[PDB]
């Protein structure tokens, strides 16, 4: 079945029509001014109208800043891109911090481009060149035969994959792909043991056309335009034997995109879905990468932004001796949009804790989680909800099939918190 | 090779017993119609 | 020169490492597009013929191996839904794969009845994964095809799967060489139901018959079931242009006919092991042979002279 | 009928696609044939070298 | 090894009936310094004694397992000095025509390491792409060691194998950083480290 | 009458006609064959004097 | 889910002038002659098969492995030749399905699907 | 000749010095004004 | 140098040749200037689409 | 067995001239034995070996 993870139980933010957010609703339990803002970010987000509008998420950890960020995600859908970041990813071998952040804005703007597909699938009946600007294929289907006079390109990508006759193969005109799936099964009786695999003839037109819905991201089309690799030519096809590095991609080349991109709305064969881009731990940003992302949301084509931080008053990283609040410089906390996440009380910290134990499957006595939500006040709510695992290893152990108060105890004492730890330090 | 060509005679042959019988159906067939 | 080794593996302990390539290799680019292209009006003379030279030396030296320079560098554009995927998606095909393995193993032969001709497509499909022949006879087939079809079927028992439609006409296929019938779906109506049912029992007249129905539980498949009463030129032309010689031999060759098997073959298969073990003890004999005479080559004296650089030279030392 | 063919394989109610990917037309980069013609030097100034 | 002397069919009435033209066996006569012998071969070896440019007087070596013929040349002996042609004249092979006996190579495994990382591939588009981009030095993983201990590994059970493990003198230890000494402190306790 | 029929339908059924290839031609052809002999042999057939 | 035919190799006859040929292979219960396509007598004259192999083919892809060499057959010929160390013949019947399981890593996934021929960067560590 | 898919017409081109030295530093330095590779 | 082009194709029979002195041989005194560095790039990989792998450079 | 033309004929140089160039005719004996020193650096064997092409880096210094 799926794996647990730090997050599944959160399903959304939990608030009713008019926004206001219920004390617990859709795994998340607290936080409901916080969640009340990200409610009006998710609303902001759907709007679908506002680019470049960052939000912070600020408090200490353990309080819940990227669990708020995946119920907006949640919130938002599978359809709208939410592309997750952390600052330690901008540090790149290849490219330039400043181009990681581009193009992580460039792929949290999502396109829905409705594409006509050529099809020609069939039986090879015949497969005849003419000097080498044709090549003569006949295709076989259910409903009839056809033969079509195509490319050099598409005869040599037949040749590629050595088709010759009786073959089934499935040729895309708009890519110039062909693929060769098999044998005809006509052709299976031919022998008790052949050296291939015999496929049904298709059933329906040798020539199909049809409109496909394809989710492509703007760096999809900026990193397919930087690094090509359709077209057949020759020097094309020795470049495609480099290293496929990341490379800086050129203003120009987003420009030209923004305009293909600009001529598919006014044509209605594509819609924008600008997304979210979610900077965890944007402490780790050194100062250039946030003195770039003072240009970057000043861009019309931005997506909406969402940081989080749990620094208190550290130094900026990269200027050495600059303190700002959240390891942010002033200037860009200017141009954010700052939410709170206050600490949990003992309360919403059992609540977190129970609800964890039923997404992992466990069963936990009263008085094993008012002896965990104790612990919890003690040590922290993140060394709470990791005891229950073993707890409950323990308990299976035991033959008991729920996490009593005695196996929460032997797993306190065989494992440490960070201020246990320190102590003994 | 005549044990080829009679082979092929042989085929033919086939074919065309098969394409006898054949009519003799439609015949019976259509003189029941 | 330098050493190497295929025996390396990935993560397996198998096979040879292009077939694990192929088992992963399955991502397609989001967006694949051709290089942009210079648009230049009357691009200058110099750089197109330079261009022009490129591209042609280029080719003509990756001429050799062109083969090989486009399996690389070919993109990943298309990803099709795998062939084990069609029984996963239905129960039904599920238990029809077990089925037809048994029956297989059994020597039984198998005539499968769907009322849908889609469901055949995909039932194609299915023998196909299990490398399974057949023979389709379907709606679109006229009743002069469907006979050839179902007489090719009794003909040969290389092919396994007869795939026939309930809404076909059983007119003139009384005989079928074949000993359980798979029912993947009953028809709606009861009609043609009954039709397939009486159909089946002409199979069943002579020889024992094995009938099989698929039902899918817990469906309205099941509660349907076990109720449902709430309601010849080409011969012509072709014997044409027969030549003097061969419209005799059709003559004769109708009136006297032939017969390859006389009913005692099996003594090749004895005769053949007789010979081949004469053969063996034939060729051991004449191997002995020539090694005895090759001994008595030997036998005399092998060097008689030298050569004279050889012999007045001193030629070598004691040591 | 739907559920029987539901039942029959789901196949026949919607079937499995291949995965195609998006063929974008390449981009047209419009220039100058003269800027073609830069770096070319002229002939009678060009010593062999 | 030797001078092709002879190629003979041995032709006989074998088959599992067949009125064709049938061979059992190909006389292959070998000639060394040493003498004559006359090798008897699987009738397969008619395709790579033509494949090969193999004619009397040529100088070939038929693997004993592979079965593989090879023409290295052409005899010496039938070398006239107004011939031009050149790495075609082999001299007759010394010594016995059935002999190669053993070569021992010694290799460190980072030979190996570096052998199987990148193949040298140089017939086709790799070799032209490969020598012309710089060969750069590469981080090779773990696997690949992994892989190069299992196939020693199986060599030394094989017996075609040993293993000769050494010392690695690490002068100005002082030099390495902490992270050289961290990583050390993981490669020393493997099973696999020299001294 | 038994030449009319198919080698089916027939109620003596006969035993193994699976009427194999009449192999048809292929010009001058070498044959390559490996037997059982407890050992393994093969035989090289070439078709005429020729090739 | 593969299906393969495994085998003892007692016969295999290749007409050569379109290939023609016939293989019969045989377990310790069932013996059966194949009458071969183009493609598995390329893929069979490519492995070098003889009376006495022991084979796996695979019915997708022809894929010819050879196991050893038999009970039955065993030692080959009189030719130079070398040693000799034997198998024994597969049982049951030639056709035999089965399922195996190959296992990778993400990594080896991420590898061969980034680079076309970024398999070879699993050991030079290229990616 | 030029062939591609009624009077003699112009047509106006602004290029920049990056993209005259960029088109002509390569066989198809073109490309890296895209790619950024220059 | 023997290094040959064709200039054009006048449709006469796109360019012909002026006439100031337009003989058919033609010499003149040149003077190319050229830096040490130009002279070291040119040297420093092989002359481009020329040769057989420098084509590939 | 390997051909290298060094020049062309001492008949014309008569009409000609290209890429070419002009050597008059070898005296002497047509096979010679020739002992020729080479002068190279451990390095410059150090970057001839080190790739297929590598000579080419003793002039770009891409070693
Ligand atoms: N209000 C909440 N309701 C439910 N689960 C929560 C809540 N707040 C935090 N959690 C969860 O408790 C665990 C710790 O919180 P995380 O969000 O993963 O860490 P974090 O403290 O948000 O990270 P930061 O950036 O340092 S605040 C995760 O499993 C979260 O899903």
């Amino acid at each position: 079945t799926q794996r647990i993870a730090s997050h599944s139980h959160v399903k959304g933010l939990g608030l009713d029509e008019s926004g206001l957010a219920k004390q617990a609703a859709s795994g998340l339990v607290g936080q409901e001014n916080a969640r009340e803002a990200c409610g009006v970010i998710v609303e902001l987000i759907k709007s679908k109208k506002m680019a470049g509008r960052a939000v912070l998420l600020a408090g200490p950890p353990g309080t819940g800043k990227t669990a708020l960020a995946l119920a907006i995600a949640q919130e938002l859908g599978s359809k709208v891109p939410f592309c997750p970041m952390v600052g330690s990813e901008v540090y790149s071998t290849e490219i330039k911090k400043t181009e990681v952040l581009m193009e992580n804005f460039r792929r949290a703007i999502g396109l829905r481009i409705k594409e006509t597909k050529e099809v020609y699938e069939g039986e090879v009946t015949e497969l005849t060149p003419c000097e080498i600007s044709h090549v003569i294929i006949g295709l076989k289907t259910a409903k009839g035969t056809k033969q079509l006079k195509l490319d050099p390109s598409i005869f040599e990508s037949l040749q590629k994959e050595r088709v010759e006759a009786g073959d089934v193969i499935y040729i895309e005109a708009n890519s110039g792909a062909v693929k060769r799936q098999g044998r005809c099964d006509t052709y299976a009786t031919e022998f008790d043991l052949e050296a291939e695999e015999y496929v049904p003839l298709p059933k329906g037109d040798v020539h199909k056309k049809k409109e496909i819905i394809q989710d492509v991201t703007l760096h999809d089309l900026d990193v397919a335009n930087a690094r090509p690799q359709g077209g057949q030519d020759i020097l094309s096809m020795m470049g495609q034997l480099m290293k496929p590095k990341k490379t800086e991609i050129t203003d120009k080349l987003r420009g030209e995109i923004n305009k293909v991109v600009n001529k598919y709305i006014d044509q209605g064969i594509a819609e924008l879905v600008p997304g979210v881009l979610f900077v965890d731990e944007v402490h780790m940003l050194d100062i250039e990468c946030f003195t770039y992302l003072h240009r970057a949301l000043e861009s019309s084509i931005a997506p909406i932004v969402i940081f989080a931080s749990n620094r208190g008053n550290c130094v900026i990283r990269g200027t050495e001796d600059i303190t700002s609040p959240h390891g942010i410089p002033l200037d860009l906390l200017d141009r954010v949009m700052i939410i709170r996440t206050m600490l949990y009380t003992p309360q919403e910290m059992k609540q977190i804790i129970k609800i964890r134990a039923q997404t992992e499957g466990i069963n936990i006595s009263e008085e094993a989680l008012n002896h965990l939500g104790e612990i919890g006040t003690k040590t922290t709510l993140r060394y709470s909800v990791q005891l229950l695992t073993p707890a409950n290893l323990l308990a299976k152990i035991n033959g008991k099939d729920s996490i009593e108060k005695e196996h929460v105890e032997e797993i306190s004492e065989l494992f440490y918190d960070a201020k246990s730890s320190a102590k003994i330090l | 090779e005549i044990e080829c060509f009679w082979s092929n005679i042989e085929q033919v042959v086939e074919i065309k017993l098969r394409v006898e019988l054949e009519e003799k159906r439609k015949k019976a067939l259509n003189l029941q119609k | 020169e330098s050493p190497s080794e295929l025996m390396l593996t990935l993560c397996r302990c198998g096979e040879s490492l292009q077939d694990v390539i192929d088992r992963v290799a399955f991502v397609i680019p989001p967006v694949v597009a051709a290089p942009p292209s210079l648009r230049v009006p009357r691009p200058p003379p110099l750089y197109s013929h330079r261009m022009r030279i490129l591209r042609q030396g280029l080719r003509e030296h990756a001429a050799p191996y062109f083969q090989q320079l486009r399996q690389t560098t070919a993109p990943r554009l298309l990803q099709f839904p795998e062939l084990r995927l069609v029984q996963f998606d239905s129960g039904k095909l599920e238990a029809l794969a077990i089925l037809l393995q048994k029956l297989k193993s059994e020597g039984r032969r198998v005539l499968i009845l769907s009322q849908m001709i889609l469901m055949l497509d995909i039932l194609e499909m299915f023998l196909n994964f299990h490398y399974l022949t057949y023979v389709r006879i379907d709606e679109n087939a006229s009743s002069e095809q469907r006979q050839e079809l179902m007489r090719s079927f009794n003909r040969d028992r290389r092919i396994f799967c007869a795939i026939l439609s309930t809404h076909s006409r059983t007119t003139g296929i009384n005989l079928v060489e074949a000993d359980t019938v798979v029912f993947y779906d009953n028809d709606l109506n009861p009609v043609m139901d009954a039709k397939a049912q009486e159909w089946c029992d002409r199979i069943g007249r002579c020889k024992d018959i094995h009938i099989y129905r698929l039902v899918s539980g817990n469906s309205i498949e099941e509660k349907l079931l076990k109720n449902g009463t709430k309601d010849l030129e080409e011969l012509a032309d072709f014997m044409e242009q027969l030549t003097p010689i061969e419209k005799y031999a059709l003559n004769y060759l109708e009136l006297f006919h032939t017969s390859i098997e006389q009913e005692k073959e099996r003594n090749s298969e004895d005769a053949v092991m007789t010979a081949v073990r004469a053969w063996e003890f034939w060729n051991l004999k004449t191997l002995q042979e020539r090694e005895a005479r090759l001994r008595l080559e030997q036998e005399e004296a092998e060097l008689l002279t030298y050569t004279r650089e050889d012999a007045y030279s001193m030629e070598y030392v004691y040591e | 009928v739907r559920l029987q063919r539901i039942c029959n394989h789901p196949g026949l109610v919607e079937p499995r696609h291949p995965g195609s990917s998006y063929v974008a037309g390449p981009l047209e980069y419009p220039s100058a044939s003269l800027i073609l013609k830069a770096l070319e030097r002229d002939f009678w100034k060009e010593a062999d070298l | 090894e030797g001078e092709v002397t002879e190629l003979t069919p041995c032709e006989t009435e074998n088959p599992m009936g067949g009125y064709g033209k049938t061979i059992s066996h190909v006389i292959i006569g070998l000639k060394t310094a040493k003498g004559t012998k006359q090798l008897k071969l699987d009738p397969s070896i008619f395709e790579s004694l033509q494949k090969e440019r193999v004619e009397a007087g040529d100088v070939i070596y038929i693997e004993a397992n592979s079965g593989a013929v090879k023409r290295q040349g052409r005899c010496d002996t039938y070398a006239t000095e107004f011939d031009l042609e050149a790495e075609e004249y082999v001299p007759l092979p010394k010594g016995d025509v059935h002999k190669k006996k053993e070569i021992i190579q010694d290799v460190t495994l980072h030979d190996l390491d570096v052998a199987n990382a990148r193949p040298q591939g140089g017939q086709d588009i790799l070799s032209m792409m490969g020598q012309l981009m710089k060969p750069k030095k590469t981080e090779i993983t773990d696997k690949l060691r992994g892989e190069i201990n299992k196939v020693v590994n199986k060599y030394i059970d094989q017996g075609i194998a040993e293993l000769v493990p050494g010392v690695l003198f690490v002068d100005e230890v002082h030099m390495l950083d902490i992270e050289c000494f961290t990583y050390l402190h993981r490669a020393l306790e493997s099973s696999i480290a020299p001294i | 009458n038994l030449r009319s029929l198919e080698t089916y339908e027939r109620l003596e059924a006969d035993k193994k006609k699976q009427v194999h290839k009449k192999r048809k031609c292929p010009g001058p052809i070498i044959t390559y064959h490996s037997v059982t002999v407890r050992c393994s042999r093969t035989f090289i057939t070439f078709s005429d004097d020729a090739t | 889910e593969t299906e393969i035919i495994e085998g003892e190799v007692v016969e295999i006859q290749i007409d050569r002038p379109s290939k023609v040929g016939k293989l019969t292979l045989k377990t310790t219960e069932m013996e059966t002659i194949y009458d071969l396509g183009t493609k598995m007598i390329e893929s069979l004259t490519k492995d070098k098969v003889q009376a006495g192999d022991v084979i796996t083919i695979d019915k997708a892809t022809g894929k010819i492995s050879k196991l050893g060499r038999s009970f039955t057959r065993a030692r080959d010929y009189d030719a130079m030749g070398s040693q000799t160390k034997f198998v024994q013949c597969p049982d049951g019947e030639l056709q035999k399905r089965k399922e195996v399981v190959h296992t990778v890593s993400l990594h080896e996934i991420d590898v061969i699907n980034s680079r076309t021929q970024g398999f070879l960067a699993l050991f030079s560590g290229d990616t």
